[PDB]
Order: C-alpha cells, then structure tokens, then sequence
C-alpha cells in the first residue's frame, strides 16, 4: 500500500495517517518514490511505470498556493466547477451526452469566478452541508501578473528534457484541480502523458496498469463516461464484473512537491485524504510519443486498448449509430469466439 | 497500421 | 417445404418422394419456382431473394451429360475429387490449414482424369463400399471439342441480361459438381451472387437469408471452414448454439433443366436425393455489384456480415496472430456490451 | 466504406 506514512521535517507529525484513506476490496503495492537524479526513476519513466519524484521542483513556485494567494491573484475569468452530492466525482464528456439520452450525472459542471467559488465553498463549511465540489480549470492567459510568474518558474528545464528524452508530442494543457477532502475521482485511464503535481494537502493515487483492461470494465467508447470504470469501488458488483476479484494496484500517498508520473493508458483513482482539507494539484498533460516505424509483436496492452478503442469508433461509423455497436459485436462472438 | 493510431482524450474538455 | 414431388411429364410417376429426403429440426417453407417471363422472377432476382427457375434453357445442351458422354469428351485435364468416409462434405480452405494445427478434415481431396472418377466410382458400387466421391472442378479451356460446343449452346442471351440488369461483376468461374446419392454439402455462405443449373439428378436445396446468421454460427473467419456453419445439422449443440432452435429455411427440390438464384450472402444447405443416382450440376458464379456511393441506414443483414467479415480480418493482421482474434473480443465485451 | 467491401471467396479453389 502507501506505506509508514512519512514524517515531516521539524519533527511536525505525520503528515497523514491510515485512518484517512478509504477501505476498498483488493491489494496493492507501493509506488516508488525516489529522488528525480536516481537512475531507477530515469529507467521507470522510460519504461512508463509510475514513479513519484520527490525533489523535481517542478512547481515550486506554486507551493505558496492557497485560496486567499489564487483569488487575489488569478484573475477574472470562468472556472468550471463540478458539484455533487457524493463524494465520487465520475467525469462524464457532455459531448456524447446525446448519445445515450438515459444517462443523467451525479454531478453538475458551474461556471464561476475564483471568488464565486471559494465564496461557495465556504458557505457550505459554515452550515455544514453535504455538498462537495471540485474546481478542475485549465490554465489559461487570463491569470494575473503574479500567477505568470509562478508559472514562469517552474522547472521547464527538467520537464523539457523529460519531454525531449520520452519522444513526446506537445504539452497539450495544465489542468488546475482544487478538492475538498474526502473526494474521489474514480478509476479511469488518460490518453496523454501525465505529470501530476501535488501542491496543497494530500492525494492517494492507486493505479493499475493497462493489462488490467479486462478487471475494470470501462464504459463503451461511445458513453459519456468512456474512459472511467464501471466498477464502483465501493460496492463492487462481481457478478458483472467478476474479474474486478483479481485487480491489483499501485498505490502512493503524495503531498506537497511531489510529482507523479502516470503512465498514458494508466488506469488511477485519485482521492483527497479524510479530514485532510483541501487539495490542490497542477497536471502537466503530453501527448504520447509517435507510433514506432517498426511494431514489435506481441504488441503491449496498451497497444490493444488503442486497437479495441479503434474498433468500436469505426463500428460505431459505419453503422450509423453508436448503440448497435454492442449487438453486431455480441453477434460477431456468440458460438465463434467464446 | 490505423488500428494502433491513438487520440490525446483526457477528464477535461477540450 | 419442398412441397408435392412434381409429376414428370409422359406419366413417367412422381420425380422423388419424401423419403428421398432427410429429416432436420427446423421448419422450412418453400421457394417460388416460376417462369423466367414472369416478372414476380424478375421482382425476386432483383431484391436478392432465391427463385427456382423453370423454363431457362440456360443449360439446355448439357441434359444429354452423363458420364459415358462426359467421360469421352471432356479431356484429360485433372479433376479435384473429395472422398469421405461419411454423406456430409465440409468445405475447407486448404491456405488457412496453417493457422489451426488441430484441424484436421474429414474429406481428402485428390487430383485425378476424370475416366479414374468413373473408376473409382465404379469400384465402389461393385463391393458396396461406404466410401463417398464428390467431384467439384471448375471448368477450363483443356475440355474437348463437345463440351466447348455444349458450353457455347448455354443461354448466355438470358444469363447476360441477367448480369447487366443487376449490375454485376464479372463471371469468376463454373463450378461442375458431379455427386453420389446422399451427398450433402453443409451449410453455408457463398460471397459470389450464384445461378445454379441442374444437369441430372435431384438436389435438395435449403436457404437461409442473411440476417439468421445468429442462428447459424460460421466458424471464424481465419479457420479453413470460414463461411461454413458450426452446426451439424444432423445432431444440433443446442448448449452451444442455442439460436439454432429459431432457424427457418427456404427449402427445394431442383431437377433437371431448373436453374436456381442463391443470392450471395444466402447460407444454403444442398443435398442429393437418397437412393437418387449420381447428381450433375453446373454453377455460375458471378461478382456482386459494386458497393453504392450513397449508403442507406439501416444497413442490410449481408452488409452487416461484411462489416463482421471484415472486421476479423483487420484484428488478425493487427495482432499479428489470427488466435488472438477471439480473445480481444471476448475482452472488449465482457461486462461492456453483453 | 472499407468496412463494407466485400471479396469473392465460394467453395471453390481461386
Ligand atoms: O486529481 C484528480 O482528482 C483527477 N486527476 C486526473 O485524473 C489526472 O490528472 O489525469
Ligand atoms: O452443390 C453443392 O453440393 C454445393 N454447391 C454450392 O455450395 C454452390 O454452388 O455455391
Ligand atoms: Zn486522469
Ligand atoms: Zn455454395
């Protein structure tokens, strides 16, 4: 799992303790931590497996962060800001919503302004509502001078080189995530290459690697929730999704400086620790390196998540309509592939 | 071939 | 079903009798046989669906065949020749046989003159031997001087209004079947629009459309019996093939002089009567039209089998492995779209 | 589009 929760340096405490992690039904071993000039950490990132950088300095600026510094600062423009009554805060794609007119989300995106939301947020600390919230924005031009600033002094020179190493595409956005404790971005893999910059509080990260596909039963491509697992966690149906049994994770605890590399295809459930207050993370999303000249058989997992993925798009096309894509590919295996 | 290329989706909006 | 055996004409009594026929699960209902002036024939032809049709000509010149006249004239080119222990002759593509080990077929073909043919069907009856022959060659320039003459006698006239009024390909090939009472070949598919001429000798012939290709399970597109049913009609899996219990059949006897539409796509089952003497038959097999520019949704049941066809092949040349077909599918099913 | 394409194999050697 996480492990011995680490100590604080001043002799301040742990920085956390199991009591604020969630209970689930599988195993899961610790995600290394290590130094971003150990070699071992080089050889993972290149083998895209995660590892937690604990000395990158990639967001130093940004560890001052808090609500007061980001609302005097950050400027005026919309944020969007997911609302719910539980504490998962399952991304849906509005796009697609057509597509499947029976499904209505458990939570609801709100555009606002900085203030509007801290406002929000501590209206409902006052009263002591169940309401939970989740401000995930991408950073745009229209922070203010002292946000620039910040973002100017990451460290562009080790992510650059990480970039330029990796064969990456392009930085593709900086998503801004502030949380409330307690909350919980369910399981869902990513299609780009993911820095995760931990700034404020505490974040469990539990990831699963791409062979797991079969153990986490992701939503058809066409749904809304295409990319997240239709496994609840907490509940787990095993009758079906028996094979949810047999899922194993790698699990870390990162708190402020650290930074987690997720592998692109990663699966990762996201939660901010109980009682831990508020959360504040930086991603740093690349899209993935060039497919080789030359394919290497067998092809890796991922490779056949991209193939499976391709195959229901191009269903989906030619039939004219996303919902016939299950029974055509029922019919193509009943009695001939199973 | 085509089957293997991939898209840049992410938990954001575009 | 194939209905009230015809009265052939002279009072020369009924052409077959029920018991000629052998018995299956599944109820059948029987195909038009009509004139080719009447424009129902046309009406049929032209969506696709099976016609048995009278009064052609389209074979007229080859009524005399028999062995004795084929034997002296049609050359001394080889013959592909099957030999089986039981009546049933699955098809199987030899080129697939390297990609599954385990199969090993029941019919042997062999290559010989066709005067072996008459021997070896000769020997057979004369110590009442089990063994069963089916002779399947297309015809080629190496046949002699008669049957070029009887090939150039058929009714192109009608077959070529044919080919232009559907707009289809080329002629690819005539397939010369030459068969034992109670041969059956299997269900099956043919990709080729197919006109097939009854020469000498009774087959039963049962259609099923596109669209019961749930019903009928072909192999997978990879193994040697691609386009071939799984189910052995004589003793059905219902455990394993269980939409077998819904199947419905266009079913008929063709003689002599009929000619019968087996519109490409249709699965058909063909039999020689029991106790019925050897059967001749000469097919014509022709391209379809070309897909049409603009595409009308819902897609047709054989559209949809084409998709299904073509979407196996791509998954084997992607995975490098036609094996690992079905496991990806099971996998991007399971606990997804069933 | 290439989905739909169709061949030409029967129960015959091509
Ligand atoms: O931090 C969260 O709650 C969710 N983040 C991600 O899924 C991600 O960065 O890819
Ligand atoms: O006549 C037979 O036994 C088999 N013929 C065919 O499958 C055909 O002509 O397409
Ligand atoms: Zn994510
Ligand atoms: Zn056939």
């Amino acid at each position: 799992g996480s492990g011995e929760p680490r100590e604080e340096a001043g002799a301040l405490g742990p920085a956390w303790d199991e009591s604020q992690l969630r209970s689930y039904s599988f195993p899961t071993r610790p995600i290394p931590r290590l130094s971003q000039s150990d070699p071992r950490a080089e050889e993972l990132i290149e083998n895209e497996e995660p590892v937690v950088l604990t000395d990158t300095n990639l967001v130093y600026p940004a560890l001052k962060w808090d609500l007061e510094y980001l609302q005097e600062n950050i400027g005026n423009g919309d944020f969007s800001v997911y609302s719910a009554s539980t504490h998962k805060f399952l991304y849906y794609d509005e796009k697609k919503m057509a597509n499947f007119q029976n499904f209505k989300p458990r939570s609801n995106r709100e555009e606002m302004k900085f203030h509007e939301f801290v406002e929000k947020l501590q209206d409902i600390q006052q009263r002591g509502g169940e309401e939970r919230l989740y401000l995930q924005q991408t950073l745009n031009d229209t922070v203010g001078r002292k946000i620039v600033m910040d973002f100017l002094g990451f460290n562009w020179n080790w992510i650059n080189k990480q970039q330029g190493k990796r064969g990456w595409g392009q930085l593709t956005s900086n998503l801004l995530l502030i949380g409330m404790e307690g909350n919980v971005t369910p399981a869902h893999y990513d299609e780009q290459q993911n820095f995760f910059a931990q700034i404020k509080g505490y974040k469990r990260c539990i990831l699963f690697p791409p062979d797991q596909f079969e153990c986490l039963y992701p939503y058809p491509v066409h749904h809304p929730c295409d990319r997240q697992s239709q496994v609840d966690f907490d509940n787990p149906d095993y009758e079906r999704f028996p094979n949810f049994q047999n899922v194993v994770g790698y699990e870390t605890v990162v708190g402020p400086g650290d930074v987690l590399y997720i592998p692109m295809y990663w699966w990762h459930h996201i939660e901010s620790l109980l009682n831990g207050g508020i959360t504040i993370t930086v991603n740093f999303w690349y899209k993935g390196a060039p497919t080789p000249k030359r394919i290497e058989y067998p092809l890796k997992a991922h490779q056949k998540v991209a193939i499976m993925r391709n195959i229901e798009k191009m269903l989906g096309e030619a039939l004219g309509n996303p919902q016939e894509v299950g029974p055509l590919l029922n019919t193509m295996i009943k009695g001939r592939y199973n | 071939k085509f089957l293997l290329d991939f898209g840049v989706n992410v938990n954001a909006a575009d």
